[PDB]
C-alpha cells in the first residue's frame, strides 16, 4: 500500500538495507496504534475543555501526555555519575580466604530447596 | 525449507487448537483474519505464564515453578482458576496432533570413510582427523 | 550536512531526525555530548592561524561558540596528514586530551618488572590445590605449543553451530579446549563437551552423605554417571543470552542477556545460582576475571559494573561513556578493564577508585571487539568499519591500525606466545595478523606517525562458508578454534 | 482442597492444545516440563481463557451466529478491558 | 506516510472533517515512531549477528520502549497481556480474507526442524584451507602429469572398485564418485574411461561390466561440484548404447537384468534430456534418432526393445504427441512374432516386453486426457491391444490418485 511504501523509505533513510516482509507490517500496526490512541485521548480532552472540534492544542495535549508515560529513556548523565560517586567512594572488601563458594546471602541467591508436589 | 518450520511447526499447531475450539460448541468457517487474531492471542497467554510462573518462583529463590507458582500466576491475569476442573471433563474435548519431525530417516547416509595423515602434537587426538 | 567526512554518516542520519526539543531531550547521548567538550586536538602551528582568525571581532560569534562547546588540546610539533588525522577521529568527544592518557598504568604481569603491579593491590583470590593442580597440567600444554610467527602458520578447527534455527549470540570457550557454551535468541545457553568426555553432574546430597570425603579422589567420586551427555541446556533467561563467559578453573558459567540479568550456572549442578540484576536494560557483555573472582558486566545503560560473585551489588560502576557499553574485558593482571562502546571510544578503568586511566579514540563505528596482548602492554579493537586498531597501554599510541576486514570485527584474539593476533569478522573470514611486525618499534607529540603496514602484516585470510565467526580462540598448543553458527 | 484433587487426575485426559505445544511456548519462557500434568493446566487455562471469549461473543452475534467478526470481538472483549483494533491495511 | 490514508483511517473511526494540517500533524510523529523503532531493531538484528532484521526485532524493538508488541489488540488493562509478543498476525496483501474452519484443521502440520548441535571441522591445515564440502573450496623440462599420486592411486583405486568385483567396494566407490567435491580435473580420465570401457566392452556384450558402467555415469551425474557439460557430448552415446544395442551374450534369460540395465540407463539419459538443454541440440537429437530406430525396417528385436523404452521415458507429452499415430505398426509386429511358428530366436521375448512397455504408456496416456467411460470394447478402435486389463491398469491408476 501506500502506507506501507512510505515505511520502507523510513527503514532506508535510517540505513536498514535488509529487514522482513512482516517488519513493515507490525510498524504499522504500531503507528495505528499510537495514533487512535492520541487520538482518542484528543476528544477526551477536548470533551474537558467543551469545545466541538478538536483542534491542535488538544493533540498538542494529547501528546505531552502520552509521552510523559509511554516512551521512557535511560537515566540521564547527571543522576548517573551522582550514584557513582556515591558508589565508589566506598573502598573495596577483603575476601575470607576458606569461605566456600562464595555468594550472596541465601535470601538473595536461588539455592532453596526447591520443593514439588508428590504424585498420586 | 527448515528454517521457517521451526516456528511454523508450533504456530500452524496453534491454529489447529483454535479451529478445534472455535468448533467445540460453535462457528464452522471464519474469517481468515479473525483465526490469526486468536492463535496470536494463544501463543502470547502461554508466553505470559511462561515468563510471570518463572518470575513467580525465582522470586522464593527456586528454579522451576510448583502449582502454587502458577495458581498465583492465573490469578494475577484473573482466571478464576476453580472453573477449569469443569473445563477439563468436556465431552467435547478434543487432541491436537502434535507437528511431524524432519529427520524421519534419522540415518540414511551411508557416508564416505576416508583415512590419511595423524596430528602435529600441538593438535590433541579429540580433534578431527586430518582429511584424505 | 554533505560536506562532512564520510565516517560521519551514521551520526548525522541520527541529527536529521532530531529536529524538536523534546527529541532531543531524550536521546541521551546527544545530551551528553551538549554538555561535554570536544577536544579537538590541534598543533600550536596551525592554532596561531585560527586565533588570529578568530581574535578579532570581524567573526567574534563562532570564537563564542569554540570556547564555549570546543576544548582544544595544543600539542608542539609538526601538523598531522589527512590519513594521519582520519586515523584517530571519529568519535563523540574525539581526540580526548593528552593529560587523561599520562597516569601511571601498571600494564605488566603478576608473579622483576616494574610495570607490575603488586600482589595485594587488588585483593585477588588465593590459589587452590585443585587450581594448582591445573598449572601443572597446563604447562604440559605449554610443552607441545608451537612457535607459530610468519612462517609456521596455525591450524584453524572451525566449530560451527550447525542448525541453530535459534539464533546463537554468544560463543565462550573454557582456557582449555574442553567446553565451548553457546548463547542463544531462544533465552538459553547449552554447554558442549568438545573433548571425549560427557558432561557429567555432581551427585545428589543424598548420594553425598554416604560416601566420606579426603579419600584423595573425590573428584571423581562424586561425579554422577546417571546424568552425562554431550549437551546441557541451561534454561533461567527471559530474553536472547549475549554474553558468555567460563571461569578459568571451567565451572561458573556467565551469562548476560536482554533482561537485564547476569547469571551464573554451575557445571558442578549444571543449575543457575546467582542473578545479578544491577542493570535494567541489556546487558550485552560479561567477562570473569582472569583469576576468577571478580566479573565486569556491561550494559545499555552506558555503565560497566564490577561484581564479585559475593555480593548481590557491584563493587564498581564505570559510568564514563555516553553510549552502551558494548564490550567489557579484563586485563591479564584484572588490575584494569577495558570496556569499548557505542559512542567509538575504547576506555580502560582501574579496578582500584574506578577511574578511566586511558581512552583510546579512533574507531568509526560500535566497537564490538577488544582483546589483550599476553605481554599486557598492547590491545588490539575491532569495530564495525573493518579497522583492528592496536593500541599501547603505558602510550595508548595505537601504533598501528589493521584494515584488511570488510564488515563488523567481531572475534579478537591474540596467540598464547603473542607472535599472531587473530580477527574474524563477519565477512566470514579469519585474518592473521603479525603481532610481533606490529609491535617491533615500540612522545610529547600523542602520535608515532603510523604506517600502512596492513598489507605486509597480513599471514592469510581464510574465508569461511557463508559462516560469521563469531568467536576466536587459540588452544594452549597454539591451535586457532573458531565457532560461527552456519547461516 | 479441590484443585489438587483435579491435578492429579491428569495423567490421562489429553487436552485440546498438545502438549508438544503447550510445552513449546512454556520452555520458550523459561518454564520447563518437570510434570507433564502441570503443562496440561496451564494447557486448560489457556483453553477456558479462549472459549470464554468465543463464548461471549456469541451472544454479540445473536442479537446481529454462524459468522465470527471482528465487530463480534469488540464488544466481547469491552467488558474484559481489551481494545481489539481492526487491521484497517 | 501518506496523509491521505490518515484521513481515511480518522473518517473510518467517527472523527469526521479534519484539516490537513491537523492531518500532516498524524503522519510526521507516527513516522517518527516507525523510524525510531526501525532504527531501534537494528541494534537487535546487530546483535544477532543474522543481518536480516526479523518479525522478532520489532517486538523487542517495541518493549525496549516500553510499548506493548502487542498487535492487532490494545489491553488497556495490560494484567493479561503484558511486553510478551504474541508473535505477530501471519497475514498478506493477496490473502482471501474467509477460510472454511475445517480446512485449518485437516491439513497436515510442518515438521519440526533438527536441535542444534555442534559439529568440528577444519577451516586451515597449517595455512592450507582443505577441499573438504564444509568449506568453499636445450631440453625442455620433464613435465608432470595434472594428477597427483593420491589422485592417481584415488583413480586406480575407484576405477578398480567400480567394476565391481565387491558390492560393498563398488557402492562406496558409487558415493565417492556421487559427492567428492575434488572430482574435478580427473574427470576427463573417467570420461575416458566410461566411454572406450563400452565401446569395447559391447565387442563381447559383457552385461555386468555394462550395468556397472552406467551406475558410474548416474553416480558422476548427481555429484553437484563438477562441470559435466564439456564431457556431455561423450557420454550419450555411451548411456544410449546399452539400452537399444544387440546383446552379443544370452538375449532370452539376462534379458531382465539387461531391461533393469535400460532402466538405470535410461536414469542418466533422462538427466542428459533434463540437463544439458540449449536450443535444438540434445534432447531433440536424441528424439530424432529414435524416431528413426523405431520407424526402421526389419530393426533387431534388442535394438526395437530398447530404442522403445527409451522414446517411453521421455515425460508427459512425448508419449502424448509420438506414440499416437503408430499402435497399428505395433500390432502388426506382434502378430508376425505369433505366426512364427519357430521360438528359437529372441524376437517372441522382444515382442512381448514391446507389447507390455507399451501398453502401459498407451494407458495413462488415457487415463491423463479423457474420463474413465466405456472401458469395455471402446479400445477394440484401437486394434484391441490392451483392452479391459488397460482399463484395469487405467483403475488402478485412478485408485493411486485417489489415495493421493
Amino acid at each position: 500500500p501506500k502506507d506501507a511504501q512510505m515505511m520502507a523509505q523510513i527503514l532506508k533513510d535510517m540505513g536498514i538495507t535488509e529487514y522482513e516482509p512482516r517488519v513493515i507490517n507490525q510498524m504499522l500496526e504500531f503507528a495505528f496504534r499510537y495514533v487512535t490512541t492520541i487520538l482518542d485521548d484528543a476528544k477526551i480532552y477536548s470533551s474537558h475543555a467543551k469545545k466541538a472540534t478538536v483542534d491542535a492544542d488538544d493533540v498538542r495535549l494529547a501528546i505531552q501526555c502520552r509521552a510523559d508515560q509511554s516512551f521512557t529513556s535511560p537515566p540521564p548523565r547527571d543522576f548517573l555519575l551522582d550514584i557513582a560517586r556515591q558508589r565508589n567512594q566506598t573502598p573495596l572488601p577483603l575476601i575470607k580466604p576458606y569461605s566456600g563458594p562464595r555468594l550472596p546471602p541465601d535470601r538473595y541467591c536461588l539455592t532453596a530447596p526447591n520443593y514439588r508436589l508428590k504424585s498420586l | 525449507n527448515p528454517a521457517d518450520n521451526y516456528h511454523l511447526a508450533r504456530r500452524r499447531t496453534l491454529q489447529v487448537v483454535v479451529s478445534s475450539l472455535l468448533t467445540e460448541a460453535g462457528f464452522e468457517s471464519a474469517e481468515k483474519a479473525s483465526v490469526e487474531t486468536l492463535t496470536e492471542m494463544l501463543q502470547s497467554y502461554i508466553s505470559e505464564i511462561g515468563r510471570s510462573a518463572k518470575s513467580y518462583c525465582e522470586h522464593t529463590a527456586r528454579t522451576q515453578p510448583t502449582l502454587s507458582d502458577i495458581v498465583v500466576t492465573l490469578v494475577e491475569m484473573g482466571f478464576n482458576v476453580d472453573t477449569l476442573p469443569a473445563y477439563a471433563k468436556r465431552s467435547q474435548r478434543m487432541v491436537i496432533t502434535a507437528p511431524p519431525v524432519t529427520n524421519q530417516p534419522v540415518t540414511p547416509k551411508a557416508l564416505t570413510a576416508g583415512q590419511n595423515r595423524p596430528h602435529p602434537p600441538h593438535i590433541p587426538s579429540h580433534f578431527p582427523e586430518f582429511p584424505d | 550536512h554533505g560536506d562532512q567526512e564520510c565516517y560521519y554518516q551514521d551520526d548525522l542520519r541520527v541529527l536529521s531526525s532530531l529536529t524538536k526539543k523534546e527529541h532531543m531531550k531524550g536521546n541521551e547521548t546527544m545530551l551528553d555530548f551538549r554538555t561535554s567538550k570536544f577536544v579537538l586536538r590541534i598543533s600550536r602551528d596551525s592554532y596561531q592561524l585560527l586565533k588570529r582568525h578568530l581574535q578579532e571581532k570581524q567573526n567574534n560569534q563562532i570564537w563564542n561558540i569554540v570556547q564555549e562547546h570546543l576544548y582544544i588540546d595544543i600539542f608542539d610539533g609538526m601538523p598531522r596528514s589527512k590519513q594521519q588525522i582520519d586515523a584517530m577521529v571519529g568519535s563523540l568527544a574525539g581526540e580526548a586530551k593528552r593529560e587523561a592518557n599520562k597516569s601511571k598504568v601498571f600494564f605488566g604481569l603478576l608473579k622483576q618488572d616494574p610495570n607490575a603491579p603488586p600482589q595485594n593491590r587488588i585483593p585477588l583470590p588465593e590459589l587452590k590445590d585443585s587450581d594448582k593442580l591445573d598449572k601443572i597440567m597446563n604447562m604440559k600444554e605449554t610443552t607441545k605449543r608451537v612457535r607459530l610467527g610468519p612462517d609456521c602458520l596455525p591450524s584453524i578447527c572451525f566449530y560451527t553451530f550447525l542448525n541453530a534455527y535459534q539464533g546463537l549470540t554468544a560463543v565462550d570457550v573454557t582456557d582449555d579446549s574442553s567446553l565451548i557454551a553457546g548463547g542463544f535468541a531462544d533465552s538459553t545457553v547449552r554447554v558442549w563437551s568438545v573433548t571425549p568426555k560427557k558432561l557429567r553432574s555432581v551427585k545428589q546430597a543424598s548420594d553425598l552423605s554416604l560416601i566420606d570425603k579426603e579419600s584423595d579422589d573425590v573428584l571423581e567420586r562424586i561425579m554422577d554417571e546417571k546424568t552425562a551427555s554431550e549437551l546441557k541446556i541451561l534454561y533461567g533467561h527471559s530474553g536472547p543470552v549475549y554474553g558468555a563467559s567460563f571461569s578459568p578453573d571451567r565451572n561458573y558459567l556467565l551469562s548476560s542477556s536482554e533482561d537485564g540479568t547476569v547469571r551464573l550456572w554451575s557445571l558442578q549442578t549444571f543449575t543457575c545460582l546467582v542473578g545479578y540484576k544491577g542493570h535494567n536494560y541489556p546487558v550485552w557483555d560479561t567477562q570473569f576475571s582472569p583469576y576468577g573472582y571478580y566479573f565486569v558486566s556491561g550494559g545499555h545503560d552506558r555503565v560497566a559494573r564490577l561484581w564479585a560473585t559475593d555480593h548481590y551489588q557491584p563493587l564498581r560502576i564505570f559510568a564514563g561513556h555516553l553510549a552502551d557499553v558494548n564490550c567489557t574485558r579484563f586485563h591479564p593482571n584484572s588490575n584494569y578493564v577495558a570496556t569499548g562502546s557505542a559512542d567509538r571510544t575504547v576506555r580502560l578503568w582501574d579496578v582500584l577508585n574506578g577511574n578511566c586511566v586511558r581512552i583510546f579514540t579512533g574507531h568509526k563505528g560500535p566497537i564490538h571487539s577488544l582483546t589483550f596482548s599476553p605481554n599486557g602492554r598492547f590491545l588490539a579493537t575491532g569495530a564495525t568499519d573493518g579497522r583492528v586498531l592496536l593500541w599501547d597501554i603505558g602510550h595508548g599510541l595505537m601504533v598501528g591500525e589493521l584494515k584488511g576486514h570488510t564488515d563488523t570485527v567481531c572475534s579478537l584474539r591474540f596467540s598464547r606466545d603473542g607472535e599472531i593476533l587473530a580477527s574474524g569478522s563477519m565477512d566470514n573470514t579469519v585474518r592473521l595478523w603479525d603481532a610481533i611486525k606490529a609491535f617491533e618499534d615500540l612522545t610529547a607529540t600523542g602520535h608515532i606517525n603510523l604506517p600502512e603496514n596492513s598489507q605486509e602484516l597480513l599471514l592469510g585470510t581464510y574465508m569461511t562458508k557463508s559462516t560469521p565467526v563469531v568467536h576466536l580462540h587459540f588452544t594452549r598448543r597454539n591451535l586457532v578454534l573458531a565457532a560461527g553458527a552456519y547461516s | 482442597t479441590p484443585l489438587v484433587d483435579f491435578l492429579m487426575q491428569l495423567e490421562d485426559y489429553t487436552p485440546t492444545i498438545p502438549d508438544a505445544v503447550t510445552g513449546y511456548y512454556l520452555n520458550r519462557a523459561g518454564f520447563e516440563a518437570s510434570d507433564p500434568r502441570i503443562i496440561r493446566l496451564i494447557s486448560l487455562a489457556a483453553q477456558k481463557f479462549i472459549s470464554d471469549i468465543a463464548n461471549d461473543a456469541l451472544q454479540h452475534c445473536k442479537m446481529k451466529k454462524y459468522t465470527l467478526t471482528m465487530e463480534d470481538l469488540t464488544p466481547a472483549l469491552s467488558e474484559y478491558g481489551i481494545n481489539v483494533k481492526k487491521p484497517h491495511y | 506516510l501518506p496523509s491521505e490514508s490518515m484521513k481515511v483511517v480518522a473518517e473510518s473511526m467517527g472523527i469526521a472533517q479534519i484539516q490537513e494540517e491537523t492531518c500532516q500533524l498524524l503522519t510526521d510523529e507516527v513516522s517518527y515512531r516507525i523510524k525510531e523503532i526501525a532504527q531501534d531493531a537494528l541494534k537487535f538484528m546487530h546483535m544477532g549477528k543474522r543481518q536480516k532484521l526479523t518479525t522478532s526485532d520489532i517486538d523487542y524493538a517495541l518493549k525496549l520502549k516500553n510499548v506493548e508488541p502487542l498487535y492487532g489488540f490494545h489491553a488497556q488493562e495490560f494484567i493479561p497481556f503484558r511486553f510478551a509478543s504474541g508473535g505477530g498476525r501471519e497475514l498478506y496483501f493477496y490473502e482471501e480474507k474467509e477460510v472454511d474452519l475445517s480446512d485449518i484443521i485437516n491439513t497436515p502440520l510442518p515438521r519440526v526442524p533438527l536441535d542444534v548441535c555442534l559439529k568440528a571441522h577444519w577451516l586451515s591445515i597449517e595455512g592450507c584451507q582443505p577441499a573438504i564440502p564444509e568449506n568453499p573450496p636445450r631440453l625442455k623440462p620433464r613435465s608432470i602429469h595434472e594428477l597427483s599420486v593420491e589422485q592417481q592411486l584415488y583413480y586406480k583405486e575407484i576405477t578398480e572398485a567400480c567394476v565391481g568385483s565387491c558390492e560393498a567396494k563398488r557402492a562406496e566407490a558409487l558415493q565417492s564418485i556421487a559427492t567428492d567435491p575434488g572430482l574435478y580435473q580427473m574427470l576427463p580420465r573417467f570420461s575416458t574411461f566410461i566411454s572406450e570401457g563400452v565401446r569395447v566392452n559391447v565387442v563381447q556384450n559383457n552385461l555386468a561390466l555394462l550395468i556397472y558402467l552406467m551406475r558410474m555415469v548416474k553416480a558422476l551425474m548427481d555429484n553437484p561440484t563438477l562441470y559435466l557439460e564439456k564431457y556431455v557430448h561423450e557420454l550419450i552415446p555411451a548411456v544410449m548404447t546399452c539400452i537399444v544395442s544387440r546383446q552379443l551374450c544370452l538375449r532370452p534369460d539376462v534379458d531382465n537384468h539387461w531391461a533393469l540395465r535400460d532402466f538405470a540407463a535410461r536414469l542418466v539419459a533422462q538427466i542428459c534430456k533434463h540437463f544439458s538443454t540449449t536450443t535444438n541440440n540434445i534432447q531433440s537429437r536424441i528424439t530424432k534418432t529414435f524416431t528413426k530406430s523405431w520407424v526402421d525396417e526389419k530393426t533387431p528385436w534388442t535394438t526395437r526393445y530398447g530404442s522403445i523404452a527409451g522414446l517411453a521415458e521421455l515425460g508427459h507429452d512425448v508419449i502424448k504427441t509420438l506414440i499416437l499415430p503408430r499402435l497399428q505398426q505395433e500390432g502388426e509386429r506382434i502378430r508376425s512374432v505369433l505366426d512364427g511358428p519357430v521360438l528359437s530366436n529372441i524376437d517372441r521375448i522382444g515382442a512381448d516386453h514391446v507389447q507390455s512397455l507399451l501398453l502401459k504408456h498407451c494407458a495413462p496416456v488415457l487415463a491423463k486426457l479423457r474420463p474413465p467411460p466405456d472401458n469395455q470394447d471402446a479400445y477394440r478402435a484401437e486394434f484391441g491391444s490392451l483392452g479391459p486389463l488397460l482399463c484395469s491398469q487405467v483403475v488402478k491408476a485412478r485408485a493411486q490418485a485417489a489415495l493421493q
